[PDB]
């Protein structure tokens, strides 16, 4: 898990940047290859041990995590600052993608949703929750292929629970939560299941923000009187109907990530033949 | 925008 820093390799450009520190491009030696890497760099501003600890607790998440559609951690590396260094998705966030190639088809759409779902299923099967499921965390390695990233704030449940109950309220993405999220601070893989809904109508609308125009109060107070969004311009019905059964009130009566896969792994295949 | 405190 800990990494060499001569064996890493850095670039002067930089990614992105947020309030953690920045994401730098990199190339790691590894026994024969080099492997292109992204790098989360912590920010050395002000010695705050929250950050270092959040960085750690996400690299803990991601090394227990093996399957195809999520994003694999290479290994942890302290130097300059504490690095996270991660495999490289070369074409970026879902969301900033679809802005700028307005052009793909409906199909293309359809198969990188079901790959996240795949993903999902996988997350649900191993108990973990991921809580920042949206189109800016899916990253594509290819225009068709897509892995899950970001598990800032993923946690692993606890053997005797099928929920994590947050103890208090942070800075949170509103927008993508359930009910039971907002009002019980509860999070199981039925509340991602419901983050999953908003990132299909995120995709269908060629990365567009969720809810325009609306605070998180009143996205809450629309989502209470039984409102929910409208379905985006040339979306199936079929995909639609989906987003509204990922957005059932009751999480009791929501489905779980195997149902869902599933009825996207269908339509998919339906899609192929037409 | 995204990221909202309570
Ligand atoms: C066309 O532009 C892009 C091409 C590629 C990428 N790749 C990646 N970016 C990040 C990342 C970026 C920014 C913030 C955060 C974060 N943790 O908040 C993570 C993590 N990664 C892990 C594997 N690959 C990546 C990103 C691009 O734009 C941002």
């Amino acid at each position: 898990v800990y990494l060499d820093r001569k064996l890493l390799t850095l670039e002067d450009k930089e990614l992105g940047s947020g309030n953690f520190g920045t994401v730098k491009k990199g190339y790691y030696q590894m026994k024969k290859v080099v492997k292109t890497v992204a790098v989360k760099i912590l920010k050395n501003e002000a010695n705050d041990p929250a950050l270092k600890d959040e960085l750690l607790a996400e690299a803990n998440v991601m090394q227990q995590l093996d399957n195809p559609y999520i994003v694999r951690m290479i290994g942890i590396c302290e130097a300059e600052s504490w690095m996270l260094v991660m495999e490289m998705a070369e074409l970026g966030p879902l969301n900033k993608y679809l802005q700028q190639n307005r052009h793909v088809k409906d199909k293309n759409i359809i198969e990188l949703v079901h790959q996240v779902s795949m993903g999902m299923k996988y997350l649900e099967e191993s108990n973990f929750v991921h809580r920042d499921l949206a189109a800016r965390n899916v990253l594509l390695v290819t225009q068709h292929y897509a892995k899950i990233s970001d598990f800032g704030l993923s946690k692993a449940l606890r053997a005797d629970e099928n929920y994590y109950k947050a103890q208090t309220h942070g800075k949170w993405p509103v927008k993508w939560y359930a009910p039971e999220c907002i009002n019980y601070y509860k999070f199981s893989s039925k509340s991602d299941v419901w983050s999953f809904g908003v990132l299909m109508w995120e995709a269908f609308s060629y990365g567009q923000k969720p809810y325009r125009g609306m605070k998180g109060s009143e996205v809450t107070a629309m989502l209470e009187k039984g409102e929910r969004m409208g379905c985006p311009a040339g979306c199936p019905r079929e995909m639609y109907d989906l987003m509204n059964l990922c957005w059932t009130y009751d999480v009791e009566n929501r489905p779980g990530f195997a149902a869902v896969e599933l009825r996207l792994r269908n339509y998919y295949y339906d899609v192929v033949n037409h | 925008e995204v990221y909202e405190s309570p």
